[PDB]
């Protein structure tokens, strides 16, 4: 069980029970940025110190996806089934097998909307979500 | 005689009798140095020397590639395949082995010149034999073993 | 609570000096006997004599 | 032990066990470049210097390869077995007996492949592996 | 079954059916070279390193014709189909009869038209064909 | 009607009504290329492909005429017609009776000028052309 | 005391003590190079000038050696010392003896390595040097 090379093949991405497939060129297509800062030192006239801890354990996701991907479908049902007034939370959740790191989260809701560029070539279709919480799991194979 | 083939092999020119009818004559057509300066000088004391003084004359020696070119000719009925087995040779190791500092770099194209000699015309075949060896020599020559130096502050 | 010296063996004789020899020496083994039989033939030859070296060549390095 | 004439008869390179045999016309048939630069010197604007050096040991190997020979077949082996997502190591090893000049490598990986051209007669293919650490060998005998 | 000498009699490409009969002199008529590399290597600033492997299995194809040749026709009709609106895959596959070398796909497009040049003699004309996927042929009789 | 030898004296070239007859020495004398790429490919970062395919059919034409042609004249009266002001079409079109191959477009521009280089001997005046439409003809016999 | 003919004969070069023997064929086996300009001119909009002289005393020297010759073996055994991470100085200085012209440097570092070629012959081996400061040698013969 060395730790292989990183590759493509081997990260699994699950959005509400089906895979997502189709991603857009560039060494970033899934981004998982966290809420906000995780603490804030406070350092008085005197010199002393306290540090402060946030309870905000939130994430967001920004996926990267060819304009002809079955996954742009499915985010593109979602959308307008929160538009008619339905709102549920479609897990999503994703991993890396080499080194079992990346996260999971258990309630989504579609935050941004991509732009519907035609022009000449194919362009991305950028899709932002965001979680109320965010379990990141520890990468035990280094 | 070769090993590799079985026939025999004769020196250039020498004033005998043809051998036999298949036969082979290696010829030496040149020799070269192959590059412009040299590897290594080589110093060594000569065994039990003086130059006068109780000192063991110091004899040096450069060291050198060279390229020396053959000029190998199969006579007889059998030349064309004689010197195919040499040309086919000369990739298979523990087969192309010399003895001292010595390799066979490359066996050149071989040619066919039937010649009508004696009545008959007598199937004859050539090529060019390279091979590749350092170079030995030796020249007596004189060493330094002391030193000394001067030092001085101009203005102090 | 921890284990203590060491296990020596000797005076100074560390176990783990030996079982990294010996893991050493089992890995050559097995990288010497997966080479006579991948290839067909190894000549008796310097060429072949570098090819046998070639394993601990490697294993050296993967060592450091 | 002198010295002798250098000759491609000599040299032996190892790939993953099995030896390398089919090899094109050349002054150059087996090429190993380092990674980057060894050092580098930093002039300021007084006149002073410092030199800073890196810790990048790794190295690249071109091979070019006839297309019939067997270590053509063992590349185009591996090649498909690191695109199906298997990922392993393959030591590359090679000298040569007249000087020990030479090198060897614990773990490579293919990182280019060759162009198949047909054309009227035959052309080289090209292949570059990549290793992360590469140790040369003291050439003993100068 | 030896590993008879290469010939240009012994190979054979197959476009969307038909055979390439006419072809320019020189030692490369029908290149074919992949997508990008296979891998990159990264090494930080410590030494340690991590190879990454792509999962872009594409290829693009250089055919080189004279001016009268039936694949010429061919191609110059597909181009026009291309350009009517119509989009199809074409298969194009190739290979040499000596050691099955060579390789195959599915779905091609035309991608780049040659240069109509009279002048006093005959000129080549180059296409250039691509493909998402490219499966080559391992070659068997080395 | 059987596919006859190549020959310069079968082209046939018409610019605006009369011929061109006054050409450079070469195998390259009147050579059309494309605007651009037919199309172009695009594969994700999953394996995915998508082709896109443009709508430009527009073409260039480069021309070589001695110093000593009628042709010159021709597009050197062309050439002040244009910078006065006016601005038409003047349609160019050139095929090969041998093999049907060539192509029309309907409106042209000139669009380069040449170099008035006088020196000992004779050189080249190179003209360049652009059309927003070229329409090439599709080689019947082959 | 007669300016004699040039001659490699009387060129002495000394690398930490040692003498460098091994050298390619070439006009050119051993060049040093300054780092950068003497100084740069200043014109202003008016017409006035400025000159600017820089502090920079450094140099780098390039040396061609056969793939057998015993500075090979000092130089290979002297990057391995600095990449294990001992750094030192190993001055190097080289003269003519025909017209005292050269220099001499105190502390000298590796800089790049060379590529390691086996090919059919014999082929370069290039190592490129750098010191912080270079103290040329002033002619005195002519």
């Amino acid at each position: 069980m060395a730790m292989k090379a990183y590759s493509m093949l081997n990260v699994t991405a699950t959005l509400d029970g089906r895979r997502v497939i189709g991603l857009m060129d560039g060494d970033d297509a899934i981004t998982t940025s966290p809420g906000v800062d995780v603490g804030t030192m406070l350092v008085g006239a005197d010199g002393s110190w306290l540090f402060s801890q946030t309870a905000d354990k939130s994430a967001t996701v920004v996926i990267k996806l060819k304009p002809n991907s079955p996954t742009h479908r499915q985010l593109t049902e979602k959308w307008m089934a929160q538009r008619a007034g339905r709102l549920v939370g479609f897990p999503f959740d994703f991993i890396d097998s080499a080194s079992n790191e990346g996260g999971t989260g258990a309630e989504f809701f579609i935050q941004k909307a991509p732009d519907d560029s035609k022009g000449n070539n194919a362009v991305v279709r950028e899709w932002t979500i965001v979680t109320g919480e965010w379990t990141p799991t520890i990468p035990t194979l280094l | 005689m070769r090993r590799i083939t079985g026939i025999t092999v004769i020196k250039d020119h020498q004033s005998e009798d043809r051998p036999a009818l298949p036969y082979g004559v290696v010829e030496l057509a040149n020799f070269r140095d192959l590059h412009q300066q040299v590897r290594t000088i080589h110093y060594e004391d000569i065994e039990d020397s003086d130059n006068g003084e109780g000192f063991p004359e110091v004899q040096a020696t450069p060291e050198v590639e060279q390229e020396w070119v053959f000029l190998v000719q199969v006579y007889g009925p059998g030349g064309l395949d004689y010197l195919r087995k040499v040309a086919a040779a000369f990739h298979v190791n523990q087969v192309n082995d010399l003895p001292g500092s010595l390799v066979i770099h490359e066996v050149a194209q071989i040619n066919s010149i039937p010649e009508f000699l004696g009545e008959r015309w007598e199937k004859r075949a050539q090529t060019n034999i390279t091979l590749r060896g350092m170079s030995t020599d030796g020249f007596k020559v004189d060493v330094i073993e002391q030193h000394v130096i001067n030092v001085t502050g101009e203005r102090a | 609570e921890f284990l203590v010296e060491g296990s020596t063996l000797t005076q100074n004789v560390f176990l783990d000096e030996i079982h990294a020899t010996d893991w050493i020496i089992a890995r050559t083994e097995e990288e010497m006997l997966s080479l006579f039989l991948n290839n067909d033939r190894v000549p008796f030859t310097d060429q072949g004599m570098q090819q046998l070296a070639s394993v601990p060549r490697a294993i050296m390095q993967l060592a450091a």
